[PDB]
RNA sequence: UGCGAAAGCAGUUGAAGACAAGUCUUGUCGUUCGUUAAAAUGGCCUCG
């Protein structure tokens, strides 16, 4: 019944009135299946939102999670999305709701159609909404302390007009639209400063996807996430279990961080990940950095490959890999004037011979400063 | 959608409602599922089950008496009855007996009724 | 147009047989392979000629 | 049709 | 009774033990495993019936050999009561031979029933 | 005013149906997967893959040849796997069909005498092939996608096999043309390996041969349903091999059977055009096992070559056809009851006829069969004939008509038309590139350059090869199960802005000099056409669910198309027919021509409009100024000849007398 | 419908009530008052 309903978890209340967005994934986890399970037994769904929920401030972003995890039938996404809907309008207003249009377009990430198509006329009130300046839980949405610094919500707005006037949900491809021509680079600038500050990793994935474009793949705001991919592979463990917490594929987020590689990398902060990530001990890892790396070696300075192939040589040689670096070696396409400092730079006998079989398996490469070192070392 | 006979089977599982047009329905009462036996080109005037309900009776204006056999969906014939046929009956604790009403709709003037006992197994009028 | 009749023929015979020996034309590998092998006409015909046989009264 | 029918084989041929 | 092979199933049965007892009628017939053995030898037997059922099976085991060697038709029945019953006789057969005649009456069907004991094999 | 010029000079007429298969087990309980689809098999050889959802609309299609057919198709769905479609041609092989493009995968040789029948087990391991020579053939699938095997030959018999069913995996059950049906122990492990268990023969008729077209086991009451020439039905007893029942309710052969998922219906089909219901859904017939002759319903005006079956949570779906080449669907739950729909013989899916508006010429193609007409009233002015077997993919004309491109998935070829004495000389210009190139389509950017999307969807530039960079998509569980959703399906190329729908719905803007991809839109319905408008800046999709998107080439989607994409006029919502093609007007940019098979529509882009069954109701995911008329159909294409001149072209057997008594 | 011969000679049809469809306009009647006043593919035994 309800009320044994509730007393199972009387004990599970929230005393705080913010979203399960911020709260333990486990704790939340089967209160979600409380809240399918309440409806589902005909408790109101905004009674079970009270019951174990301190306010209607709680409720509406309960349902968010619901929203932001996969795992939530698409209906119940759209019954969760209704019902925000329902609790933007009894708010006070006098703070912003541009905190939510990000999640709407989250919410556009979610699969249905029906979902989305309903998140058009919930993203279309938010613009309606006025523009405060000063936000929803501004310092307490995303994290505790966590103060999200965000657009002049007035070219938020106008441009969440182009959602609602120039945009369906039907279509996949926010992208264009998630950057307006007029000013694409100002707007480029805070998807980053809010997926620094955006923690859930399928928010960061579904967020990444749009904003990723052909010319630059996170150009301009890889020095913002230079931190987090350098350290992600020492928590990347700690990512995994998130995502598995969210219910999304870990490889699909790995290949989130190497897209969040720019495609030329002369820079030397996504290098460093790259080649760490590639070398990294998780097998997942490695291989899209194995992946990257062969698009990044395309796009690198001569001398950049340069020294990558001396590391790849030398780690085969005497650093015992999960993956075949020699194979790797193989495949990535090594130049003459490269092949003929590789072998100065070892003219560490055993370093030198897979040098001298990483040539070998390069067939028919010409060059005549090749054949002086070569000399040198027989 | 004018329905012109009505027959109950003795278990109650079955229900045979004529029409107008001449269309059979029998009903299965337990899920109210339908079968149609379409033989008649006008509205049929009788309709009556059998004992064990194997067989249903039909009859009307074509002055002839159909034995729809349930089981295959067959069904015998006794053409040139002397007038159409208002009301059928299986008389006999073995079906052994018909027992049959006529109309003889030509004259206007008088409903004349005729009261046709049948044999089953032969079909041979037995007492008219 | 005889002569055209009897040029229909000639590319028809795939086989013909030269003295004591038969050929037989070969056939590209890219019609083979496109697109899956022809149907026989005789075994297929059969079925349609019982299906639209005289006792039938078809119409 | 034959005044305006074009043949690959004839053509091919000569 | 996997070395009786190949058996002949219920149809098949059928056509062959009706040809069996017409070839008895007709003085067509040899039964018995020793006297279907000398047709073979001779070479004046359309082809070998033998009874799956008996035991030990190793009794009739040389027909085949000898059927396989001068590509002989041969099958196997499931019972050989039934065998010695359309031979025409009180006691079981196990195996009977059929006698090569062309100008015989009953001609036909014994190809016939010699053919599918072809596809059979 | 507008001039329009009504043709049927132009014939195209679809082969026969021959065969039909569900892509999924109906499982009433669960809900319809996103990837279930029917196949259609065509006397011509041709395959038609449809997809049931948004009413119904075919998402691929296979080519057929040159004097070959489809006369069974069969499909195998393994977890974990790709759909896999097979198909006989009535020829000793059997065809496993590449679906992503539409290509034999693998021919694979049945070591005997012509293919009759085929059909799978339960697991979805093996196919049972049935031969003239009686053998029936036992075929090995499992070991992957393009592996066919050799597994067993069952016992020879003499009768050709013209059908075969299975119970689960132990037995094989099989229709002689003998009038006997037959059934083998396909157990493994078992001493009656191959072995004819028993041996059921029909009623004869005397004068003529007794034929068993069908056969299928009923797994609920354990019998076998089976139609004879004679048409007769009977249901047998599986364990004792005896006769249940028996009903002489066709005038004529019983070709086709089939039955619902509980086994509570079968439905039969075949030469005298009528659908049969039997019936045991009464719980005392259950108790007693025994069938009802319910009812029976004339809806084909030819002969009934194939029905299938499929029921969900949200499905219901009895459909049927033949040599009426038109499909006819039904509810096995209302049969008897509920609504039906005539399917329209020729959906313009793909186009066979283009219009070009300079010099007035009209060109068909089919069977690798060109004809050229020229109108002021119409003549014939060139007829072209193709040698190669394989049916023409696609035509394309260039914008000065003098250089004609024949497209086909072997080759490409293209030709020039040089206009003599009111007729035209056909030359072939030789390029090899194009000829060993598979051509899906192929669009012109000029009168010299073109663009071509090859079968492996790699486009690329031909001036008369510039390959041009296409998005990466990305991998999902549907399409590993459908394959072809992540190709291409419809090219157009305006004023040097190309643009690319895929079936999953993905919507690119290409620029050809820069040879570059920048994505515009990936719909979660199937695009069913698109339309490029240089004047408003703005592309036109339409998806299966007939809603319109209109999106200004870089804030995309025109004003227009919010007010009016869910705010459309009732026409264009009630029909059950989607929109196939797009043109636009000459005399006003804005104002677009939309028409479906039978149906053309007129929309002004810059006047917002006043705001005031038998299909799968579509609870799961596909994946995972005003101016209509329908006076005109049904139409092959429509078009405009000039600013004032509209084409609008047009379509123009023995069969079962099934008297209809007057009085 | 009445008279008359079969030929014909005279004349007749309205008011509601209820329901179904559209969205206020239309249809239907196992319902009333008054006036003399086509169409569910559905054919008819055996007993030689």
């Amino acid at each position: 019944s309800f009320q044994t309903f509730l007393d199972k978890h009387s004990e599970l209340i929230n005393t705080t009135n913010v979203s399960m967005l911020t709260e333990t994934g486990e704790r939340y986890k089967k209160v979600l299946s409380l809240f399918t399970e309440a409806i589902g037994k005909g408790y109101k769904a905004s009674s079970f939102l009270t019951s174990f929920f301190t306010t209607l401030e709680s409720r509406i972003t309960f349902l968010l999670r619901v929203t932001i995890s996969p795992a939530a039938p698409t209906a119940l996404k759209l019954i969760s999305l209704n019902n925000i809907a329902k609790y933007i309008n009894s708010i006070e207003k006098e703070v912003n709701i541009f905190t939510l249009v990000p999640c709407l377009i989250c919410a556009l990430r979610d699969a249905s159609i029906k979902v989305r198509t309903g998140v058009k006329k919930i993203l279309s009130l938010i613009a309606k909404r006025p523009s405060t300046k000063h936000y929803f839980l501004s310092d307490k949405l995303y994290g505790e302390n966590v103060t999200i610094p965000m657009l002049n919500p007035k070219d938020s707005e106008a441009w969440l007009s182009g959602f609602l006037n120039e945009y369906v949900t039907e279509n996949y491809d926010i992208s264009r639209i998630l950057t307006p021509k007029r000013n694409e680079k100002v707007f480029l600038m805070f998807w980053a400063n809010q997926a620094l500050l955006i923690p859930s990793p399928y928010a960061k994935t579904v967020l990444l996807d749009n904003l990723n474009k052909s010319p630059t793949y996170a150009s301009s705001y890889s020095s913002l996430f230079e931190e987090f991919i350098s350290h992600y592979l020492e928590n990347r463990s700690s990512w995994e279990k998130s995502c598995i917490a969210n219910k999304t594929n870990f490889e699909h987020f790995e290949r989130s961080l190497v897209n969040l590689v720019s495609p030329k990398e002369k820079q030397s902060f996504m290098i460093d990940f790259v080649l760490s990530a590639l070398n990294s001990d998780y097998e997942q890892l490695a291989n899209i950095a194995a992946e990257r790396l062969i698009s990044i070696f395309a796009s690198l300075n001569n001398a950049q490959k340069l020294k990558i192939v001396q590391n790849i040589v030398d780690s085969s040689s005497n650093v015992e890999s999960s993956y075949d670096t020699v194979g790797v070696l193989q495949s990535l396409p090594l130049d003459s004037d490269i092949f003929v400092s590789i072998l100065n730079q070892n003219s560490h006998l055993r370093k030198l011979t897979i040098i001298l079989e990483a040539l070998d398996k390069v067939r028919n490469v010409g060059s005549e400063k090749l054949l002086f070192t070569l000399l040198s070392l027989l | 959608r004018y329905v012109s006979s009505m027959a109950i089977d003795n278990m109650g599982q079955q229900l045979a409602v004529g029409f107008a047009s001449g269309v059979i329905s029998i009903v299965s009462l337990a899920d109210l599922q339908i079968r149609l036996l379409k033989w008649h080109i006008d509205s049929v005037l009788s309709l009556s089950f059998s004992h064990d309900g194997s067989y249903l009776l039909s009859g009307g204006w074509e002055k002839v008496m159909s034995l729809w056999q349930l089981e295959t969906n067959s069904q015998q014939f006794l053409p040139r009855l002397n007038g159409i046929i208002i009301d059928c009956q299986v008389l006999g604790p073995q079906g052994n007996y018909y027992s049959l009403i006529l109309q003889m709709t030509e004259n206007n003037s008088n409903s004349d009724y005729q009261f046709l006992l049948l044999n089953a197994s032969d079909l041979t009028s037995k007492l008219s | 147009k005889t002569k055209k009749r009897k040029t229909l023929k000639n590319l028809r015979k795939d086989s013909v047989k030269r003295g004591k020996f038969r050929v037989q034309l070969l056939s590209t590998t890219q019609d083979s392979k496109t697109l899956p092998p022809k149907k026989e006409s005789s075994i297929i015909r059969s079925k349609d000629r019982w299906l639209n046989r005289k006792a039938l009264n078809k119409g | 049709e034959d005044d305006v029918e074009y043949n690959e084989e004839l053509d091919d041929a000569g | 009774n996997p070395k009786a092979f190949p058996l002949a199933d219920a149809a098949l049965t059928q056509q062959i033990l009706d040809v069996v007892q017409q070839a008895a009628n007709l003085r067509q017939l040899k039964k018995g495993a020793n006297e279907a053995t000398k047709t073979l030898n001779r070479g004046i037997s359309e082809f070998i019936i033998m009874a799956a059922d008996c035991e030990p099976i190793e009794i009739l085991l040389h027909l085949p050999l000898l059927c396989e060697d001068k590509n002989v038709p041969y099958v196997f029945v499931p019972s050989r009561v039934a065998l010695g019953r359309a031979c025409g006789v009180s006691r079981p057969v196990i195996a009977a031979s059929i006698t090569t005649n062309d100008a015989s009456a009953i001609k036909t069907q014994i190809y016939a029933v010699k053919d599918k004991i072809e596809t059979l094999l | 005013r507008m001039i329009v010029h009504r043709c049927r000079f132009v014939d195209f007429t679809p082969a026969t149906i021959t065969s039909l298969a569900f892509s999924h087990k109906s499982n009433i309980n669960k809900l319809t997967p996103s990837d279930l689809r029917l196949a259609i098999g065509r006397s011509n050889g041709n395959i038609e893959i449809w997809n049931p959802r948004n009413n119904w609309f075919q998402e691929m299609v296979i080519e057929g040849g040159k004097d070959r057919s489809i006369e069974g198709l069969c499909w195998s769905n393994v977890n974990g796997e790709s759909l896999r479609l097979f198909s006989i041609g009535g020829s000793t092989v059997v065809t496993e069909w590449d679906l992503a493009t539409g290509l034999p995968l693998r021919n694979y040789d049945c070591n005997s005498g012509v293919i009759w029948s085929i059909s799978i087990n339960d697991s979805q391991d093996k196919l049972s092939v049935g031969c003239d020579n009686g053998t029936v053939v036992l075929i090995d699938i499992s070991g992957g996608p393009g592996v066919l095997e050799h597994d067993t030959i069952l016992m020879r018999q003499e009768a050709r096999v013209l059908t075969l069913a299975w119970k689960k995996d132990d037995f094989v059950i099989g229709g002689c043309s003998d009038g006997r049906i037959r059934i083998w122990s396909a157990q493994k492990n078992d001493e009656n390996m191959g072995r004819l268990l028993h041996t059921m023969k029909v009623d004869k008729a005397k004068k003529e041969s007794t034929l068993v077209w069908s056969v299928i086991y009923l797994p609920r009451t354990d019998q076998i349903a089976s139609g004879d020439s004679t048409g007769s039905i009977k249901f047998w007893d599986f364990q004792f091999a005896t006769l249940n029942q028996s009903f002489k309710a066709h005038d004529a052969d019983v070709l086709c059977l089939t039955t619902d998922t509980d086994n509570n219906y079968v439905f039969s089909a075949g030469v005298d055009r009528k659908i049969f219901q039997f019936s045991q859904n009464t719980n005392k017939s259950q108790k007693n096992n025994r069938w009802v002759n319910s009812s029976n319903r004339l809806l084909h005006g030819n002969d009934i070559r194939a029905i299938c079956a499929y029921q969900s949570k949200g499905a219901d779906f009895l459909v049927s056809g033949g040599v009426e080449k038109t499909l006819v669907i039904n509810s096995l739950t209302s049969f008897s009851n509920g609504n039906y729909r005539k399917m329209p013989t020729v959906e313009p899916y793909s186009k066979n006829v283009l219009v070009n508006k300079e010099q007035r010429l009209v060109v068909s193609w089919s069977e690798s069969t060109v004809k050229i007409w020229t109108m002021g009233n119409y003549k014939l002015v060139c007829k072209l004939t193709l040698k190669d077997d394989q049916n023409i993919s696609t035509c394309s004309l260039s914008p000065d008509g003098q250089v004609l491109v024949v497209g086909r998935p072997s080759t490409t070829k293209v030709f020039h038309l040089q206009p003599v004495g009111n007729k035209l000389k056909v030359t072939k210009l030789d390029n090899d590139l194009l000829l060993r190139t598979s051509t899906k389509l192929v669009k012109f950017i000029d009168n010299s350059k073109i663009v071509i999307c090859s079968c492996e969807d790699d486009v690329f530039i031909v001036d008369l090869p510039q390959e041009v960079e296409l998005l990466e998509v990305t991998s999902t569980k549907s399409s590993i199960k459908v394959p072809y959703i992540n190709r291409i399906n419809h090219l157009e190329v305006d004023q040097n802005i190309a643009v690319i729908s895929r079936g999953c719905g993905v919507v690119d803007i290409l620029d050809l000099k820069a040879r570059i991809s920048k994505p515009l839109a990936r719909l979660n319905n199937f695009i069913t056409a698109v339309h490029i408008n240089t004047s408003r800046k703005s592309v036109v999709v339409i998806t299966a669910d007939n809603k319109i998107y209109e999106f200004n080439m870089n804030s995309v989607l025109t004003q227009w198309s919010k007010n009016n994409t869910d705010n459309l006029p009732k026409e264009w919502k009630t029909l059950k027919e989607n929109c196939v093609g797009i043109f636009s007007d000459i005399e006003n940019s804005s104002r677009l021509w939309f028409w479906g098979a039978t149906w053309i529509s007129r929309i002004d882009f810059d006047v917002d409009f006043p705001i005031n069954g038998l299909t799968i109701t579509d609870e799961s995911n596909f994946m995972n100024h005003f101016f209509f008329t329908d006076k005109y159909k049904p139409l092959l294409f429509v078009d405009l000849i000039s600013s004032n001149e509209l084409a609008i072209i047009e379509r123009n057997q023995k069969a079962f007398i099934q008297p209809k008594l007057v009085f």
